């Protein structure tokens, strides 16, 4: 799993940099930069693809609920390779990171249970003298066990 | 390992070795005629510095620190607004990606064949050099587009969030090293293959489902390429959970 | 399908891949070993030497 974070923390990364620095072109330095290279990517990984914001309409006038005319403000330049690195970020994560982590998962899990198996039965002599040398008395109660 | 002896705990005293040069001569170093493997065929304190800096583990880790700081140089000058001349990171970039460009000119150079072209397709037979090229082009067109006025600017730094993509994808390289990241990143580009025949299949089916659902919903519409659009868009976020 | 053609082809591909890392050891190593001590960003001066 934690080899499969590094790799997903890369992809994530290069994609909500890439996201940010595109959408955002004027801003300070702050550290909410930082938090939205996380923020976003990360979700999109558990279903949740933020569809209002994949490509909002802009650079256009659309009415209102009350029928008003709204101005949208205009197109941000490059806008449009938002969605196709959006569409190749989570076909690469979510199709491959997953399923690839699946395989590792399946392809060493007899090795992993037979030895795992072994060491808790190896392990039982640790818990059993463990238990056996601690005191009747619960932790709520063991201050009386432990004047005595 | 080089001329060291060490093989314990590697990686980070290199690393501190590198960050502190007076934490280079508390190491143990490898004996004069132990294993000298040789290309052709205050003195001590030298003689460690020279053995130590040649070695290629400090090399590659050297290599390795300057890319990582390059890069976060990168994601500083993306991420913050630039002004109509760039600032001191982005002339650092520029200066990593234009010596960087001197160094693939010269492995081009010094390479086993006679004639240019020889070295030239000996060169791009790796895809790595390949995709280096490109980008280091790329960068090239996105920093001139960048260094004149409004709207070539906004275009230029378009082209260095694209290059930016390129870069994390190179950090790769630098993982290839591992013992365990490696063989899982090649691993990666053998199952490339497979996802592209799944590609294929979802293609064709999503574009199916798309086509039948624009052309039953939206009955009079005028030639547009936003019906293409509206072909791809909805059924592929059905994918990831959007429905 | 996606994950059952990942999973049956895994083993092949894990034995290929390490022993392909292996064999590429030795690439990466002679390439470090040719290239300058002086970093990227730095390479302008073995590159005048
Ligand atoms: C590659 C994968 C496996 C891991 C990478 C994802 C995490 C490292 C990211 C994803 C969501 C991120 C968090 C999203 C939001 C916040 C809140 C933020 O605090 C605020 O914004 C203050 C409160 C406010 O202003 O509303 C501090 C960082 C933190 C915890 C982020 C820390 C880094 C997180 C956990
Ligand atoms: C190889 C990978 C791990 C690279 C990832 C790099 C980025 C995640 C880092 C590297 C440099 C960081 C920047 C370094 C300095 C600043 C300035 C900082 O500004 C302030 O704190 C305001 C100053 C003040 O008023 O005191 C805000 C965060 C920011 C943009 C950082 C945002 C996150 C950056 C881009
Ligand atoms: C390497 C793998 C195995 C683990 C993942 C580690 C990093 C990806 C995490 C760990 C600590 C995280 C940082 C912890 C705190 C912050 C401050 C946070 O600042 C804010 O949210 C500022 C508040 C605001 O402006 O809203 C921005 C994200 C950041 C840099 C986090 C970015 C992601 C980091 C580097
Ligand atoms: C060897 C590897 C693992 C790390 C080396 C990289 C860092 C030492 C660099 C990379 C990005 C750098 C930052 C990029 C941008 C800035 C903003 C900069 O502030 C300004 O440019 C505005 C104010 C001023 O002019 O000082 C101050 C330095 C700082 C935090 C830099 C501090 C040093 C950082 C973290
Ligand atoms: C070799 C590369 C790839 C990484 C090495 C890391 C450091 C040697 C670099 C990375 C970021 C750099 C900093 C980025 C920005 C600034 C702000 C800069 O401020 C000014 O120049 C203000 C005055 C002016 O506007 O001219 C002073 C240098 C400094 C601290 C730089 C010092 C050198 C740093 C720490
Ligand atoms: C923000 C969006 C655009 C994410 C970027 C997606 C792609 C541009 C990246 C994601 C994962 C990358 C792959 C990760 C792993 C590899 C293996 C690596 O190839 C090797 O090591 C050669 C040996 C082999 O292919 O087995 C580099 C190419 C490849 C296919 C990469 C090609 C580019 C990919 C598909
Ligand atoms: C079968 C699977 C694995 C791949 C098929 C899906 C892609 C080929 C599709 C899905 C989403 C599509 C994108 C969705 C939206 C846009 C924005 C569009 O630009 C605009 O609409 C301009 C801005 C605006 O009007 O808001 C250009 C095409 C593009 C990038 C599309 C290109 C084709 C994409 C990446
Ligand atoms: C086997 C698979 C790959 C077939 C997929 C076919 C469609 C995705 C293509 C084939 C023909 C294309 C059409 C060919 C011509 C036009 C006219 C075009 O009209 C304009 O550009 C306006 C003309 C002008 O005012 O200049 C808008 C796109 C559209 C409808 C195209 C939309 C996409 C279509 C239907
Ligand atoms: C074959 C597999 C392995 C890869 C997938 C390739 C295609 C499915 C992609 C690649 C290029 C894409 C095209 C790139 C650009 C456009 C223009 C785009 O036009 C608009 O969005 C018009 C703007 C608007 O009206 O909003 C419509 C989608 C389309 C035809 C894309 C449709 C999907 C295409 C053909």
């Amino acid at each position: 799993m934690m080899y499969f974070v590094i790799i997903m923390l890369v992809v994530l990364m290069s994609f909500g940099v890439a996201r940010q620095a595109i959408l955002f072109p004027n801003e300070e330095p702050s550290w909410k930069l930082a938090k939205n290279i996380f923020y976003m990517p990360y979700w999109m990984i558990y279903g949740e693809v933020f569809a209002d914001q994949i490509d909002p309409p802009c650079g256009q006038n659309e009415t209102r609920e009350d029928g008003k005319i709204i101005q949208l403000p205009p197109c941000k330049t490059g806008a449009w390779i938002v969605p196709a690195i959006m569409a190749c970020y989570l076909l690469v994560a979510n199709i491959l990171l997953v399923n690839l982590l699946i395989a590792v998962f399946n392809n060493t899990f007899f090795e992993v249970k037979s030895i795992s198996n072994q060491v808790w039965k190896f392990q039982r002599y640790q818990l059993i003298m463990t238990f056996h040398e601690r005191p009747v008395l619960p932790p709520p109660l063991i201050i009386f066990s432990h004047m005595t | 390992m080089g001329r060291l002896r060490m093989r314990k705990n590697s990686g980070l005293k290199v690393i501190l070795g590198i960050l502190l040069p007076p934490s280079i001569l508390s190491l143990e170093f490898k004996n004069k005629d132990d294993m000298p493997y040789m290309t052709q065929a205050l003195i001590p304190l030298g003689r460690k510095i020279y053995e130590f800096y040649n070695a290629p583990i400090v090399k590659f880790w050297f290599y390795t620190l300057a890319y990582i700081g390059y890069l976060m140089l990168f994601n500083y000058i993306v991420l913050v607004k630039m002004e109509r001349w760039p600032s001191t990171q982005e002339w650092i970039v520029i200066s990593y990606i234009f010596t960087l460009g001197i160094e693939k000119m010269r492995e081009i150079l010094m390479s086993e064949p006679g004639k240019l072209l020889q070295k030239v397709k000996v060169w791009l037979q790796e895809y790595w050099n390949v995709t280096d090229l490109i980008a280091i082009l790329l960068f090239s067109v996105g920093m001139i587009l960048r260094l004149q006025d409004q709207p070539f600017r906004s275009d230029g730094r378009v082209i260095y969030c694209v290059n930016i993509i390129y870069w994390y994808i190179r950090l790769l390289d630098i993982f290839g090293v591992n013992k365990y990241l490696g063989p899982y990143v090649m691993m990666i580009g053998k199952m490339m293959i497979d996802m592209m025949y799944f590609v294929i299949i979802m293609l064709v089916v999503l574009m199916s489902f798309g086509v039948a659902r624009q052309a039953i919903l939206f009955p009079n519409e005028e030639p547009s390429w936003k019906l293409a659009k509206n072909i791809f868009y909805m059924p592929y976020w059905m994918i990831y959970g959007e429905v």
